[PDB]
RNA sequence: CAGUCCGCGGAGAAGCCAUACCGGAAGGAGUGGUGGAGCCGACUGAAGUGCGGAUGCCGGCAUGAGUAACGAUAAAAGAAGUGAGAAUCUUCUUCGCCGUAAGGACAAGGGUUCCUGGGGAAGGGUCGUCCGCCCAGGGAAAGUCGGGACCUAAGGUGAGGCCGAACGGCGCAGCCGAUGGACAGCAGGUCAAGAUUCCUGCACCGAUCAUGUGGAGUGAUGGAGGGACGCAUUACGCUAUCCAAUGCCAAGCUAUGGCUAUGCUGGUUGGUACGCUCAAGGGCGAUCGGGUCAGAAAAUCUACCGGUCUGCCUCAGACGUAUCGGGAGCCGAAGUUGGAAACGCGACGGUGCCAAGAAAAGCUUCUAAACGUUGAAACAUGAUUGCCCGUACCGCAAACCGACACAGGUGUCCGAGUGUCAAUGCACUAAGGCGCGCGAGAGAACCCUCGUUAAGGAACUUUGCAAUCUCACCCCGUAACUUCGGAAGAAGGGGUCCCCACGCUGCGUGGGGCGCAGUGAAUAGGCCCAGGCGACUGUUUACCAAAAUCACAGCACUCUGCCAACACGAAC
RNA sequence: CAGGUGAGCUAAGCAUGACCAGGUUGAAACCCCCGGGGGCGGAGGACCGAACCGGUGCCUGCUGAAACAGUCUCGGAUGAGU
RNA sequence: UGUAGGCGAACGAGCCCUGAGUAGGUCGUUGUUCGUGAAACGAUGACUGAAUCCGCGCGGACCACCGCGCAAGGCUAAAUACUCCCAGUGACCGAUAGCGCAUAGUACCGUGAGGGAAAGGUGAAAAGAACCCCGGGAGGGGAGUGAAAGAGAACCUGAAACC
RNA sequence: AGCUGGAGAUACGCUUUGACUCGGGGAUGUCCGAAUGGGGAAACCCACCUCGUAAGAGGUAUCCGCAAGGAUGGGAACUCAGGGAACUGAAACAUCUCAGUACCUGAAGGAGAAGAAAGAGAAUUCGAUUCCGUUAGUAGCGGCGAGCGAACCCGGAUCAGCCC
């Protein structure tokens, strides 16, 4: 019964990571504002 | 230039056995091309290399006093040389 | 809490704990017991200032209660070991269970779960000396496998360029982008743990250089060919691979009542090199010349056009010699004959069909420019060079997605035998793998999955819902109706096993035999009459509705003359 | 209401690869004897039935083995397929 | 150890002209209290389009007079705002309070954007329990150390439910 | 005179020709990141050009400009600007308010903005800009409803006007 999380490590990265994100200025305001909030981790990159 | 290169000679059993057939094996800096690594040895030691071959190795993920941790990453590379072999007589003495 | 007084305190503060005392109450004292470092009383000031409730919040602890369960009904039993302790860990011998899997290999994806030595808190639905858990230490090797240093599809980009309050939206070339194209090795051995990687044997690839032959033409981001492709069927040869035997080889017995082997068990070739050896199948026509208007121009290469005469090439695979391996076994034997046979190989085969089935580089062939034409192209041998990333282990699952050691799912490849028309089906079983991590009794009511059932047979009930009954193959026989195809497996009846003789290519013909019974066990249609609705195959409400819904060919209206009507859109 | 995050589930599209045991039926076309008989051929949103895809009816499950399943039964199964 | 006071550095930071495609206007609109209101003025999208010093804009429809002022070119500290960071201070909190954190944007939850915890206390000083006993342990009893082991590392007190 | 990071642990040792530690400069500074040789799924792939012995070093994005030399990105709140809500109040609800609030986006600094009168204004006064008090809930705006709300005078903080 197949369940939601199909994990796949290309799809993975290329939505959500560092790279991706950095593309468009929603994803450079996601970076910031994890930078801000502190968080050790910021993308699926790490 | 490369003596920083030969992070360590491998220990180990099986590295020792190779040891007796004329074949040596060391960690290296895991940044290091084969051909770097032939020219350091060729330097180091001053026998012809014949034959390499290397793979990278992630460190086992350990942990101490809850707290865990991923530990270095090494390159083992294992080279044999041709029929002037024997290294400098650093064997199991 | 604050200001100011009064003071107290390791001969012991607050806090905590009992207490019959005290004020009208909120309250406050006395004494005792912990406690061990700050604190009471009075006056004043300020407040986050008085809790039983909000299916209030954080927290701890109850009741249900030693109750329900311990996660598939594929069962387990004895010995022997270890050990502080064993129903559970180790080993041995039986047992049972999967076997187009519940075996094996991969991709994901996980990340040390792999191996060795140790451990026993907690995780393990019980135990635990064990583990996929904890500790420490090892294991992971590539010029040839996958990717990269090559190419392109969709898609995403995108100097220039087109737009747009901003951020930005597009957008030719080019570039990225495998799921595809392209490309050089196989056989064997083995750590505790890696293997087309390492070792052993022997190949190939490209590159550089040398020796020599040759001793001169090379011949581009440009042209051309080609690479370059659908589906269903299907002929011929063959391999993988499996079956048989009084073929060979290897080893020993046997006994129970018998067989003395013609019985039993096991094995019965992989690679490479070389052949005036056998071989289906497959490919291919061949130059001379003309025209500019064709490929930007070029061109000796293509296209167009005219003239000109079975054969070549090829090995799939087989057979021999050699060799190198492997090889049952107590270091090394044999390797035969007959048959079966792929979706694999020959091949890019034939034939039919209509829905008319990528691109691009590598590659072959041409010239442009340029470099030379007494140190060419190419070939032969020797030598030299061979970069990066991945490879452990799990990988239909106890190691991935399901909060779990989860009855769920998870793409690709291989998947033996006996029998049965066939088969990847059904039953048993090889290899291999496992008994599903609480057990032991007992044999009440009740409940779940089941077996048989007198007589009756649908009386039951909303309804024959459920459970029977029917069951595979062969022969005979089958209606109203029909769009002539069908209804049709209509219905209905008959056979089915063993032996012998005979005929034909396992069938048919006769006969005999045994039982209750002969698709003997497993898989394996109940059927008919008559309506309604929808023609039909199909599609649907993930998880209460699969239908008469939706779509469908066919039909009709109507629009739209090409920057078409129509739609997405900050947007000439 | 605003600006984001999500097509890794699912609803479709596109590019590109792959999969569908076995058995039944026997359309054209083609060829003979007179549209009919024979051969031959191998067509289908054809039949049966494994994978696979799907969920038809009961039951069980209902503080589940599972936040939608299980046994049995059933739909398709070369196509509008997976 | 500081505090008052004092010294203190090679290198170190720090006070005839005077702005036109515009002023003005019509149409759409808008800001200051300005919602078409009698609606001036600025402000611009579209179309238009003056004057020069006896000249131009305003004085809230508009006119005359009377006053204020020179547009269509630019630069310009300081007083002003905030507080990632530093010091000082508090009729601020003191481990459910106080920042979420006595530290952690961690663990954990989510494909993601994002959400998001509990927190603490030996003792003066480790002197952190030699050694003996029962137990594989774990745990415990003695002995010692220490003022206290009525502190012993599940280490301040140790209330209530509850056993 | 000790030091040898937290870190509590051993060993190895450094220091009175000055350690440590503290203030001040220097020098190294792998890869990612505006990332900028080219690619990309950040932290990894693949190149080219000069030094040329080699190990090793330097350059290789775009925009403005001859040329120096600037620019890209980041920054808690604060500033200005281009866009611009809706709950909500109105006891319904359109104008209205909620509000130029929230939010997005751009530019920039330690601030920014604004600023040196074709002004306010009604005394023929004032004489840049910003900020506080006040005038004052006065004027006024408003389905003249809910509600919205100045400015001058005056008092302070700071006061420089310079250039084409
Ligand atoms: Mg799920
Ligand atoms: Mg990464
Ligand atoms: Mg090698
Ligand atoms: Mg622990
Ligand atoms: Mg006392
Ligand atoms: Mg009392
Ligand atoms: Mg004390
Ligand atoms: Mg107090
Ligand atoms: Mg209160
Ligand atoms: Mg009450
Ligand atoms: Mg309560
Ligand atoms: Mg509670
Ligand atoms: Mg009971
Ligand atoms: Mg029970
Ligand atoms: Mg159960
Ligand atoms: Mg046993
Ligand atoms: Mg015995
Ligand atoms: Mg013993
Ligand atoms: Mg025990
Ligand atoms: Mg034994
Ligand atoms: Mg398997
Ligand atoms: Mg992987
Ligand atoms: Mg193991
Ligand atoms: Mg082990
Ligand atoms: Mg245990
Ligand atoms: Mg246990
Ligand atoms: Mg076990
Ligand atoms: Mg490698
Ligand atoms: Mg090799
Ligand atoms: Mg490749
Ligand atoms: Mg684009
Ligand atoms: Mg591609
Ligand atoms: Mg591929
Ligand atoms: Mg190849
Ligand atoms: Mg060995
Ligand atoms: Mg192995
Ligand atoms: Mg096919
Ligand atoms: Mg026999
Ligand atoms: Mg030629
Ligand atoms: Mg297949
Ligand atoms: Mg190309
Ligand atoms: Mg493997
Ligand atoms: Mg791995
Ligand atoms: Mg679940
Ligand atoms: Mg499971
Ligand atoms: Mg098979
Ligand atoms: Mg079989
Ligand atoms: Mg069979
Ligand atoms: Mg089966
Ligand atoms: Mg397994
Ligand atoms: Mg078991
Ligand atoms: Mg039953
Ligand atoms: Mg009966
Ligand atoms: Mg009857
Ligand atoms: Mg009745
Ligand atoms: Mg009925
Ligand atoms: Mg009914
Ligand atoms: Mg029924
Ligand atoms: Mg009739
Ligand atoms: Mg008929
Ligand atoms: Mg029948
Ligand atoms: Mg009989
Ligand atoms: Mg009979
Ligand atoms: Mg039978
Ligand atoms: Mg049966
Ligand atoms: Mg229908
Ligand atoms: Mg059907
Ligand atoms: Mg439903
Ligand atoms: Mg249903
Ligand atoms: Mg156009
Ligand atoms: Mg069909
Ligand atoms: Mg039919
Ligand atoms: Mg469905
Ligand atoms: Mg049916
Ligand atoms: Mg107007
Ligand atoms: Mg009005
Ligand atoms: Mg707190
Ligand atoms: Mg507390
Ligand atoms: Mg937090
Ligand atoms: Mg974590
Ligand atoms: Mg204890
Ligand atoms: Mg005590
Ligand atoms: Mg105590
Ligand atoms: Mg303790
Ligand atoms: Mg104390
Ligand atoms: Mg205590
Ligand atoms: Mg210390
Ligand atoms: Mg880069
Ligand atoms: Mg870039
Ligand atoms: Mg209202
Ligand atoms: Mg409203
Ligand atoms: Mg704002
Ligand atoms: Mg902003
Ligand atoms: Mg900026």
């Amino acid at each position: 019964m197949k369940r939601t999380y199909q994990p796949n490590n290309r799809k993975r990265a290329k939505t959500h990571g560092f790279r991706a994100r950095m593309k468009t200025k929603s994803g450079r305001n996601i970076l910031a504002r994890r930078r801000a909030k502190g968080r050790h981790q910021l993308t699926v990159s790490d | 230039s490369h003596y920083d290169i030969l992070q360590a000679p491998v220990i180990s059993e099986k590295a020792y056995s190779a040891m007796e057939r004329g074949v040596y094996s060391f960690w290296v800096s895991p940044k290091a091309t084969k051909t770097e690594i032939k020219d350091a040895i060729q330097q180091a030691f001053g026998v012809r290399v014949i034959g390499i071959s290397t793979m990278n190795v992630p460190g086992k993920r350990k942990r101490v006093g809850r707290f865990i941790g991923q530990r270095n990453d090494r390159k083992k590379a294992i080279v044999r040389l041709a029929e002037g072999q024997s290294i400098e007589a650093l064997a199991g003495q």
